[PDB]
């Protein structure tokens, strides 16, 4: 279906009919169904497995396009799922645009600690500014 | 060990300190005493608990930058 | 951290908070309220909060990635400002 | 002693000097060491150094006083030890040596002596 | 009210204060003297050596010895050396002793000869090995000589119940000359560990407590009746402080048990260590 939808969405939902009958698969179609209608479905689907971090992460982006909301999702998300640095990178890259952000980077760094991808976050966003 | 003499002018200051110091100390002690009388332990023992909870909460607000050498002193104004 | 109260003199003298690992730079009492809390900074990267009655350690805060040379605290006690080998100045809530 | 040079700072004591110079020589035999000023100054620019040791009584002292200001930018600990003649020996050299930079290899045999001593040295920099 | 909190210390005392204040006659024990013209000035190892200083020392050390031996053979204090012989050199040594004449009698002499030299290598080894152990006993006898400063550590945990953990902590403490103590609450109640020594010792022990030993691991304990499982997964360890102390009043390392949180303090109390415990 990924190769099929690579070059029709009418089949996608049709294939998604039998797909729900059985955060790997759900996120796939959710990512595909992205073309605010998702916010409903995503919320209903992400309330199933609450992985939860990717669920958190995906909805935020859709919220990012929709929305305040984005920051709220991030803050709740990070505490629940603190571990992936992808989240705190995004949250800090939010606050940054409107400095608070370094604290957000740094407050989470120590909770991890000493994985790699957080230091690069700090670096990578210390250059930009 | 010696007693060193000299500097009468400074000597003047010590007097000033004594006048200032003595009064201040007297006021301070009196104030401390006044606190003692009320007791009513319950209020106080609540207060400490509240303070500790407040301390527990605290977090970063921002960082910031200054230079490229470590920062040796920071101070806040009286306001 | 030693805390000596001069009035006792004969038998009260020093109560040692065992505070920090790796040195201590700047200890600060809370200005208003006559002094109750202690706040101190070592190279341990943490920062501490102490009662002035029990001298039990209450809480610690880690937001620094490096060592801390010195710190000062808000007169009300709604700020804590700490500065650091890491070259930032970090405002604590 | 003589008047220890006021610009000398941090100055290691007697007990730390024994612990430091011993690490120096222990690294010399694995050729993780670099001796002399210029050799040490090279290290920092590249970014491989662990810490610098300097001679306190280096005559005149101004010739090495640039190292401290370079070390503070690369975030590298440093200390002075009280004589150059002693530091000369530890590097395996007949003759006086005013500076030395231990380097990095994180597969090294002596790795745990080094972290030990840097931990001690960074304490001196208050 | 209250207790682990030690609020008990907050509560104000009037008699001490009033009594103090009355004695003071107004303003502390400072200015009592007041109710001063001059101002006062108040009084108060190993050398290494290089590669070239090893050679020169090794050669000038060796030279004196061999030349001194050389004269001893000239003067006739010492046996003239006979040739070394091997199974290589064997054939072409025509020293007068039964070379071709007795063929297997000259096999034995050389083969025996070779082993006797080796036996000597082995002997020098064992004799030296043995001597040091006697020499070691003088080390045993040597008695400490106080260090001026005492490095220390402190650790704090939820459970000590596992015996295998209880035992290691007794060994290594006695193994490394760590002074100190240990305590805890009853049996299952949490506790504290204290250790003191030269800085090299502590680091070993610290490594043990944290990285070697697993406190979260499960063990099947023995009771008076029989064996039962125990799940300690919740149990955890973390260090509180490491530092430096004027003197270590701990005489020996003494594991013990306290029922309360108080005599636990009085235990440390004996050592002026009450503070080392953290609620």
């Amino acid at each position: 279906i990924k190769l099929l939808g690579r070059s029709r969405d009418f089949f996608q939902q049709t294939f998604s009919s039998l797909e729900d009958f059985k955060s790997g698969t759900e996120r796939l179609y959710y990512k595909y169904v992205n073309f605010n209608e998702e916010a409903i479905k995503f919320l209903n689907e992400r309330c199933l497995k609450s992985i939860c971090h990717k669920f958190f992460l995906q909805l935020g982006q859709i919220y990012h396009s929709m929305g305040e909301m984005s920051r709220e999702t991030y803050l709740s998300g990070t505490r629940l799922v603190p571990n992936c640095p992808l989240l705190w990178v995004s949250l800090s890259k939010i606050d940054e645009i409107d400095v608070r952000a370094r604290s957000i980077l740094d407050r989470g760094l120590l909770k991890n600690p000493d994985d790699v991808l957080f230091y690069i976050a700090k670096i990578q966003m210390e250059i930009r500014l | 060990d010696f007693f060193t003499p000299a500097t009468s002018e400074l000597i003047f200051a010590r007097r000033f300190l004594i006048n200032y110091s003595l009064e201040r100390s007297r006021k301070r002690l009196q104030k401390e005493m006044e606190r003692h009388q009320k007791f009513n332990t319950r209020q106080e023992l609540l207060s400490r608990r509240t303070e500790l909870q407040r301390m527990a909460n605290l977090e970063l607000a921002g960082s910031q930058l200054v230079s490229t050498k470590p920062i040796s002193a920071v101070s806040l104004s009286t306001d | 951290i030693n805390v000596w109260d001069i009035r006792k003199r004969d038998e009260g003298q020093l109560n040692q908070i065992l505070a920090h690992r790796n040195i201590v730079t700047q200890v600060r009492f809370s200005k208003e309220d006559g002094g109750k809390k202690l706040v101190s900074c070592g190279y341990d990267n943490l920062i501490n909060v102490y009662s002035s009655d029990t001298w039990l350690k209450m809480g610690s805060l880690a937001g620094h990635t490096d060592k801390i040379i010195s710190l000062d605290i808000s007169n009300n006690s709604h700020f804590l400002v700490s500065g650091g080998w890491d070259r930032s100045i970090k405002l604590w809530n | 002693m003589s008047a220890p040079n006021p610009k000398a700072f941090p100055l290691a004591d007697a007990a730390l000097t024994q612990q430091i110079l011993d690490v120096v020589q222990q690294a010399a035999n694995l050729r993780q060491l670099k001796k002399g000023a210029n050799e040490a100054t090279k290290t920092l620019n590249r970014g491989i150094s662990e810490f610098i040791i300097m001679a306190a009584d280096c005559e005149p002292i101004e010739i090495l006083l640039h190292l401290p200001l370079l070390c503070e930018d690369k975030n590298v600990p440093y200390v002075f030890v009280p004589s150059r003649v002693a530091l000369g020996r530890a590097c395996g050299v007949s003759r006086p040596v005013i500076a030395a930079s231990i380097t990095t290899n994180d597969a090294s045999a002596i790795k745990t002596q080094i972290y030990a001593v840097k931990d001690k040295i960074e304490t001196l920099l208050i | 009210p209250n207790l682990e909190l030690h609020e008990d210390k907050f509560l104000l005392d009037l008699s001490k204060f009033k009594i103090y204040y009355d004695n003071n006659h107004g303003y502390e024990w400072w200015d009592t003297a007041y109710l001063v013209a001059h101002p006062l000035p108040e009084k108060i190892i190993k050398a290494y050596l290089t590669q070239h200083e090893r050679k020169r020392l090794r050669r000038n050390r060796r030279k004196m010895a061999r030349e001194a031996r050389e004269i001893k053979i000239k003067l006739g204090l010492l046996p003239k050396p006979e040739p070394k012989v091997k199974l290589s050199n064997m054939m072409s040594v025509f020293e007068n002793d039964q070379n071709i004449t007795d063929p297997t009698a000259w096999e034995k002499v050389v083969k025996d000869q070779v082993d006797l030299r080796k036996r000597k290598h082995l002997e020098e080894n064992e004799r030296r090995h043995e001597d040091a152990i006697k020499r070691r006993k003088e080390a045993v006898n040597m008695n400490v000589e106080k260090p001026t400063v005492y490095h220390c550590k402190v650790f704090q945990f939820k459970n000590l119940q596992n015996p295998k953990i209880r035992f290691k902590l007794k060994m290594n403490s006695k193994e490394l000359s760590l002074k100190g103590l240990c305590l805890r609450i009853r049996d299952d109640g949490p506790g504290i560990i204290i250790v003191v020594g030269n800085e090299k010792s502590c680091k070993f022990y610290e490594n043990l407590v944290m990285k070697r030993i697993k406190w979260n691991e499960d063990f099947e304990l023995h009771t008076n009746t029989g064996d039962i499982k125990m799940d300690m997964h919740n149990n955890s360890i973390s260090k509180t402080w490491e530092g430096y102390l004027q003197d270590c009043k701990f005489k020996g390392w003494f594991m013990k048990v306290c029922n309360d949180q108080d005599s636990l303090l009085r235990t440390l109390g004996q050592f002026d260590s009450e503070h080392f415990y953290s609620p």
